[PDB]
């Protein structure tokens, strides 16, 4: 019995301020298509609850992979962020028109686009 | 199982909420001191205070005295209190016995 | 120090090659300058064990997420940096230093 | 500089035998604490190994395999645990804890 620890208890603390989160969405780095490689990133910080989802898409179409997204973690300020990526080659980067960052939060929808 | 915590619990901000430790009948907590940790996402567990009764207990360090604990002797209960509760106190709640 | 934790050691047993992490500095976007706004992200993947530090500089001066599993069970995770536009285009350089297995990978961009 | 020094990670192969190492800051003395180790595993309950003073108090916590054992090097004020015949389930983060 002695030292043992019990299953523990999930504490919420309720009627916290929800926030919708911000989305910024970075094409692939200069230094990184100098190196013949490509990478998006969709950076989505201080949103409320820590729950949301991505889809990417290429010119308006979805996609169904290369793409994985860190975990969110609560920030100091209390909200969460988190970053979802998409690796590509630099000819895929170039090939397509447009590509696309589409974060669902809890009934708020927001997506950034990015072009070559 | 010896210890029993219900797995979640909630209230709101500012708010003041008691949480339960319940000890397996087929042991006496009268002789057991209870021990609360509280653990954060992405970080170690952090020891909040140890109670046997009003006249023996100790708070752990850096600890706010909204976080107090108690016991129901008869019912074998161990009880965590926090007080104002802020969106930090978000987390896992252990106890443990000893003494 | 009773009943005092330590911050932990987070052991891995080896099922995999180790590999130090890829690491990319994003600078901020030129519409996100023209919102006013200046985002540094610093992306790390690829990498196992599944622990590493990070620390970002500013012209050499030190400033003061949690790793995740990627699809090919290798580790990923980003770090970023809030600046005024103003900050980002008034020193020579921002750096993300990755730390990993004893190893060090340090990252600089600058205000072009 | 903080009490208790625990390198953030360790790594070793299937089958060996690693030690954890948890130094105790020079101003406080080793040998008067036991040592208490703590395995978890991601989203689980911490789990007590086993607590260490010397080699004629000590003790394994429940159902804990004997590959997992605790030691002390007073003069450097390290607290030791040693696992052997390292196993996959073996990974996870490793906690020590003084008193």
């Amino acid at each position: 019995v002695t030292h043992v620890f019990g299953s523990g208890t999930q504490l919420t603390v309720l009627s916290q301020p929800k926030a919708t989160p911000s989305v910024t969405l970075f094409p692939p780095s200069s230094e990184e298509l100098q190196a013949n490689k490509a990478t998006l990133v969709c950076l989505m910080n201080d949103f409320y609850p820590g729950i949301l989802t991505v889809t990417w898409k290429a010119d308006g179409t979805p996609i169904t992979q290369g793409v994985e997204m860190t975990t969110p973690s609560k920030q100091s300020n209390n909200k969460y962020a988190a970053s979802s990526y998409l690796s590509l080659t630099p000819e895929q980067w170039r090939s397509r028109r447009s590509y696309s960052c589409q974060v669902m939060h809890e009934g708020s929808t927001v997506e950034k686009t990015v072009a070559p | 199982p010896v210890l029993h915590q219900p797995p979640a619990m909630s209230s709101a901000l500012g708010t003041t909420i008691r949480l339960t430790c319940t000890l397996r009948n087929d042991h006496d907590i009268g002789v057991y001191s209870v021990y609360w940790y509280q653990q954060r996402p992405g970080h170690p567990p952090r020891f909040l205070l140890r109670y046997f009764s009003q006249s023996d207990k100790s708070q752990g360090p850096q600890v706010p005295p909204r976080f107090s604990g108690s016991k129901d002797v008869a019912r074998n209960r161990g009880y965590l209190s926090i007080s104002e509760l802020q969106p930090e106190d978000e987390a896992m709640y252990y106890c443990a016995m000893g003494a």
